[PDB]
RNA sequence: AGAACUGGCGCUGCGGGAUGAACCGAACGCCGGGUUAAGGCGCCCGAUGCCGACGCUCAUCAGACCCCAGAAAAGGUGUU
RNA sequence: CGUCGCUUUUUGAUCCUUCGAUGUCGGCUCUUCCUAUCAUUGUGAAGCAGAAUUCGCCAAGCGUUGGAUUGUUCACCCACU
RNA sequence: CCAUCUGUGGGAUUAUGACUGAACGCCUCUAAGUCAGAAUCCCGCCCAGGCGGAACGAUACGGCAGCGCCGCGGAGCCUCGGUUGGCCUCGGAUAGCCGGUCCCCGCCGGGGGUCCGGUGCGGAGUGCCCUUCGUCCUGGGAAACGGGGCGCGGCCGGAAAGGCGGCCGCCCCCUCGCCCGUCACGCACCGCACGUUCGUGGGGAACCUGGCGCUAAACCAUUCGUAGACGACCUGCUUC
């Protein structure tokens, strides 16, 4: 079809400063600072405007699967604006049958060294992406909480306890057993 | 990024073509990959030239949307593009590039004599400035 | 005398019909850095058809046969053969007068390096279409050298910068020398035919 | 067309060209990894395989039916005189492999590495390093020498050791050193190469390269039977009585189409005399071998904790085709590739 | 002193794709690479200098080991500013890559 | 396998279809210049090295030229 | 009940090639290839509780035997796996 | 296997499960961007080492001979091809280029504000020599390093194929190594081709020709048996 441009724009509270270094994106914030490169995607930003802190992002040519791209630009960098300020905090719970999952942490809230799961002698370890925190819950039964600024570190690293309680050559709709992802919430709440 | 635009009113240079070489003021885009153009002050009328001809420049023209000759006539010397255009660094590298073309051999001559002159003449004084350069750092 | 081609941004097939045809016509052509030479289709794709071009072994000894090279050089010497009369010995002498480098070698590293704007990708594919690497699908398949000639390339680039960091130093030089100007007599006739 | 009954390769494409080998001594190769932060070390070691005994050994395996028996196990032992350190290679890489920079051989070198460097010792005048040795002692030639050592110190990323046998100890009446090109694989390149400056022309002993049960590989030249049939190069099926023009032959060589001998099929050839690595080798002990005559040199070899006796390894009336061993030795568990008296490349 | 003709390489006969005439060499005169800007080299005599071992010359009170094949340019040749030139003799087909010697003697300009 | 009608091959080369009996152009004394048919013009391989026009399509088995040398029903919120 | 295909390991149909000759069944022996997968790796689905099974996916790396009868290919049986 | 011993790990990923996430205001493993993933695949380990290369050793006396290196002039023999060199940023492409005050990496580099330019003119559509016919007379402008070298001495840079480059002190020497102007001369060979360079090229044979050096080793024959069809292969041969 090729159509004139689309634009979606993402509105900067003040406490978050985004600037960019061309299709790469810095996002500061209170709670750290990170970045990520759209060298990839094919279009324009604009950060605009002193004291109301605008980023206009908008593809002048382009196709139906190339339109499709922009809103997946601002709805990347919202996330990145709110883990900078809040944060992401995936709850997650571990239900389990007859055996309970022992479940501690090794190497500073990076590695997640998980035993006893489903009678097995195998040690499952898991050491995580850059940037999250391990935390066994408090008042709360066997809930595993991961906390960071950056939500693909975050929930890539949900993502791999889950698949590790993988019960094999089995039935999964009985056997229930696993470390699953329970909520997908914020550090900071309410803001 | 994007710094300058077509626009109804925007005043191109065309490049190849049966035009080649003469400014145009773009009246309506019409599809896509082809504008309506012509220029009353610059010996081109009327016609729908293709985008890929055409060199985007920075003046525009405030003219309504697709009027006729006139007020295109009023405005492009109104605003005096001629002169405008002349007084740029662009059409001075375009008129540089055809002067070097049409240089003589006797003139070519000339401008070897007085290029190899000047070139001595820099040569014979970068040196001095070297020189001192380390005649600071020596110390 | 002889030219001088990089051969990162290019295409493989676009930049060596034009050395397959410039070798033909008598000139000695070597193209260097042929690691970063794009190919067209994603990785995966093109991963593919050269791990199709393994296989195509003659059964009864694989030593006689298909010489299946690895190294991103002779993957680009092997397509300027295929685009090239190399059972005739007037297509024997072309191919000796292209010598194709991996990496930049020292006789080669001064020179000036020319590119050939019709085999960029920048030029030629449309920008949202995925290209493969040919440094990297040589590094999957057999060639056990990527890692000492990346050492090799910043090796040589960061010799390359203090190089330019000191000719911009002297093009500042010789301009704050032509201000210095003393000469504006020969300044009428360059600037009047296109100084 | 379809076998009617699966069987497999007869020998392994492996090991395809079944040549004489190039070479007697064992090449290495390829040496095992070195790291700058592990201490600095040779990696392999030249021996002479002497023959076999066994052994009678209390076992230590928790959970098997042998635990805390006694188990014989049969052992080759090599006899290893300490190697001479003469020559220090440095090699730079390239992206077209590893390449040799330079050599520095010793100051003065030993008479038997002098007997490797030629093929007519008895007609020769023996003139080998004769204009070399006068460079270590002319300044001239002894500043530009110690220049070649910064030179290897800044480019090359691994350096190598040669070193020789000590054929004066050995019953053979061989009297070639044979020399050999080893590498250190220890720190960072200054460290490795100023530990091989302190060591030229002084022997290393074998000890100091290896350890008790410290598992290594023998890398030799297999025992070589000449030209031999079909069912013996290859282990194929002999053919019934009845058959006529021969018995020990393998029957069908190929089908109509491929319409050429495959590479892939039995035939006739030289057997034996290959080139062999053999894996994880264990070490049993490292004798040392016929001490001082201030008293006596003591033989007082293969006496363990319980025979306590004045024994000595070389048994009694001397080993079967090699001599008497008067030297340290290394004694490995299994078979070892290698006809007795034969050069075998120890490596860790 | 200096050089009064410009370069050409001999790049091959006029041919179909099976058969080839040899009757018509076909040239690639170099800095011209359009049929439109090839209207100057028409009619200009060029030449195929080469050596041999034994001895000739017009000129120059001794005879040297160079001699010459002259020839002169018939026409244009397609679209891309090759050229195709009728010489007295045959090319060797030695001659392809190898260079000619394309003066300006018949001028128009 | 067997008929009809016209042409062809057999008796017949040449250009094009990579290769070829019959297909498409086209028929032949020995040559020079000119031009074309059928076919083509990234490089083998003569000629697009045109600032060619407009769209369509991404394949982890893309597709690509009469005869002609490989495929169907059915289905696809893949795009148009 | 229909109906659309593929394959040339069956048999036909054909008679183009070989009648101044291409040695004609099976077995033995040995190599390599194909996948339309029996097992083995990693998986998805069951009317998958477990165990055993079954249906599908990437997949030909590796294996797929010993015998009684019979010229047998095929068949049938004993036994292991 | 009738005895004994040994058999070796990485990468990208297939199937499939997923992450964030649009299209389609939600949803969704996907469209751009990610993760895990295997008897398959490629490599390692291992077997052979290319009309593929390195690094290093030794380089022929005797009695006349002989052989390298450097410095040479002198001819003829054989293979021909070219007619000025560019001596270097990295890269990006919905973007880049130059100059720049301020706070950080043993008197140099990392950053940001600022100023520029940009169908790139601090433009290989370009740049430097140059289209140098020579010299003499003879003035202006430009320039006080001289510039070639058989110079001698010195340094230190460039290992990926360094085989090249930069700097310095003395020196027979030039003080005409440029631009404009004055003066008159040279083969002015009588209209004409292969001219003009790289080039005192490449390769071989010899001779008059200065200095500096150098004084071996392969193969056979003999022996060995770790080897063997034969060749090949591994070895020995001192007046102790
Ligand atoms: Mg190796």
């Amino acid at each position: 079809m090729k159509t004139i441009l689309s634009n979606q724009t993402v509105d900067i509270p003040e406490n978050v400063d985004i600037t960019l270094k061309g299709r790469t994106v810095i996002v500061k914030g209170p709670r750290g600072t990170l970045r990520r490169d759209f060298n990839h995607i094919n279009v324009e930003l604009s950060l605009l405007g002193k004291k109301k802190k605008r980023l206009r992002v908008d593809k002048w040519w382009g196709n139906r699967k190339e339109l499709a791209t922009v809103r997946t630009i601002c709805s990347h960098v919202q996330n990145m604006i709110k883990g900078v300020t809040l944060g992401f905090r995936y709850k997650m719970r571990s239900v389990y049958a007859h055996f309970p999952i022992n479940v501690v942490i090794q190497e500073n809230g990076s590695l997640v060294e998980i035993r006893n799961f489903l009678g097995e002698k195998y040690i499952r370890r898991v050491r995580m992406r850059p940037g999250v925190a391990c935390s066994v819950s408090q008042a709360q039964k066997d809930e595993l909480i991961l906390e960071g600024n950056d939500i693909e570190l975050v929930s890539n690293s949900a993502a791999l306890i889950q698949q590790a309680t993988t019960v094999k050559n089995k039935d999964i709709r009985k056997f229930l057993d696993g470390i699953y992802v329970s909520e997908k919430g914020t550090v900071q709440q309410a803001d | 990024v994007f710094r300058r635009f077509v626009e109804v009113g925007r005043v191109a240079y065309v490049s190849f073509g049966p035009h080649a070489g003469k400014l145009v003021a773009i009246v309506d885009v019409i599809d896509q990959n082809r504008a309506l153009v012509d220029g009353p002050c610059t010996q081109v009328r009327r016609q729908a030239m293709p985008f890929k001809c055409m060199q985007l420049t920075d003046f525009i023209l405030k003219f309504p949307h697709s009027a006729h000759q006139k007020y295109v006539r009023q405005a492009w010397q109104k605003a005096d593009i001629n002169t405008k255009w002349a007084a740029t660094r662009w059409a001075k590298k375009i008129e540089a590039r055809e002067r070097k073309a049409k240089m003589t051999d006797f003139d070519r001559f000339k401008v070897m004599k007085a290029k190899k002159m000047r070139n001595r003449i820099i040569k014979n004084e970068v040196k001095k400035l070297q020189k001192a350069a380390l005649l600071k750092a020596s110390p | 005398q002889v030219l001088v081609l990089d051969g990162r941004g290019h295409l493989l097939g676009r930049l060596a019909a034009i050395v397959a045809k410039q070798v033909l016509l008598g000139r000695k052509v070597v193209v260097v850095r042929c690691e970063g030479i794009n190919i067209s289709g994603n990785f995966y794709r093109n991963k593919l058809k050269y791990l199709a071009f393994l296989r195509k072994r003659m059964n009864t000894n694989p030593s006689r046969g298909p010489y299946h090279f690895r190294a991103p050089s002779r993957i680009f010497w092997r397509t300027v053969r295929g685009m090239l009369p190399h059972k005739t010995k007037r297509g024997q002498a072309a191919l000796d007068r292209l010598k194709v480098f991996d990496g930049i070698p020292p006789p080669y590293d001064k020179k000036k390096r020319m590119v050939v704007p019709a085999a960029l990708k920048v030029v030629r594919l449309k920008p949202t279409r995925k290209f493969a690497y040919l440094g990297r699908l040589a590094h999957e398949v057999g060639w056990k050298y990527q890692a000492v000639t990346a050492t090799l390339e910043e090796k040589r680039k960061e010799k390359a910068k203090i190089h330019y960091r000191k000719k911009k130093q002297l093009m500042r030089l010789r301009k704050q020398a032509e201000k210095n100007v003393e000469k504006k007599i020969d300044k009428y006739t360059e600037v009047l035919k296109t100084h | 067309s379809h076998r009617k009954f699966s069987a497999p390769r007869h020998g392994s494409l492996g090991f395809l060209p079944r040549k004489r080998s190039s070479r007697h001594r064992g090449k290495v190769k390829s040496f095992p990894k070195d790291d700058p932060s592990k201490p600095v070390h040779l990696t392999a070691f030249l021996g002479y395989k002497a023959g076999m005994t066994h052994i009678v050994r209390e076992v230590d395996r928790p959970g098997s039916k042998v635990n805390k028996k006694e188990v014989v196990e049969a052992v080759t032992i090599v006899e290893t005189p300490p190697m001479v350190v003469v020559g220090i290679v440095g090699y730079v890489e390239t992206p077209r492999g590893l390449r040799t920079f330079k050599t520095v051989f010793a100051e003065h070198i030993s008479d038997e590495c002098k007997r490797r460097f030629y093929k007519n010792w008895h007609k020769s005048k023996k003139k080998a390093f004769t204009k070399y040795c006068k460079k270590w002692q002319d300044e001239d030639g002894k500043k530009q020498l110690e220049k070649d050592f910064s030179s290897m110190k800044k480019y090359c990323q691994v350096i190598r050791v040669i070193a020789h046998t000590q054929m004066r100890l050995l019953p053979l009446r061989q009297k070639k050193a044979h020399l050999m090109e080893i590498q250190v694989n220890g720190g960072t390149v200054a460290e490795k190469l100023d530990w091989a400056r302190e060591r030229l022309e002084q022997q290393v002993p074998v000890n100091q390269v290896f350890g008790q049960d410290e598992m290594i590989d023998v890398i030799g030249v297999t025992k070589g039977k000449g030209y031999k049939g079909v069912t013996s190069r290859w282990h194929t099926k002999k053919l019934p009585r009845k058959t006529h023009r021969g018995l020990r032959k393998v029957a069908c060589i190929g089908a109509w189409h491929p319409a050429r001998v495959a590479f892939s099929v039995a035939r006739a050839g030289q057997k034996g005399y290959h080139h062999r690595t053999e894996i994880n080798k264990k070490i049993y002990k490292i004798g040392q071998g016929y001490l001082i005559k201030d008293g006596k040199l003591i033989k007082n070899n293969a006496s363990t904790d319980y025979d306590l006796s004045d024994k000595s390894i070389n048994p009694l009336g001397g080993f079967v085709h090699y001599g008497e061993v008067t030297n340290d030795f290394v004694m490995l568990k299994g078979c070892v590739v290698g006809t007795k008296k034969r050069v075998l490349t120890l490596r860790k | 002193s200096g050089r009064l003709w410009s370069k050409a390489i001999f790049a091959g006969y006029k041919r179909g794709l099976r058969n080839q005439r040899e009757h018509t060499a076909l040239l690639k005169i170099e800095g011209v690479y359009a049929r439109d800007e090839t209207e100057f080299y028409l009619g200009k005599r060029c030449a195929y200098v080469y050596k041999a071992k034994n001895n000739t010359v017009t000129p120059g009170g001794k005879p040297n080991k160079t001699r010459v094949i002259w020839g002169k340019v018939t026409r244009a040749h397609g679209n891309s500013g090759m050229v195709r030139a009728k010489f007295r003799s045959n090319l060797p087909a030695k001659a392809i890559g190898h260079r000619i010697r394309v003066m300006l003697y018949p001028s128009r300009i």
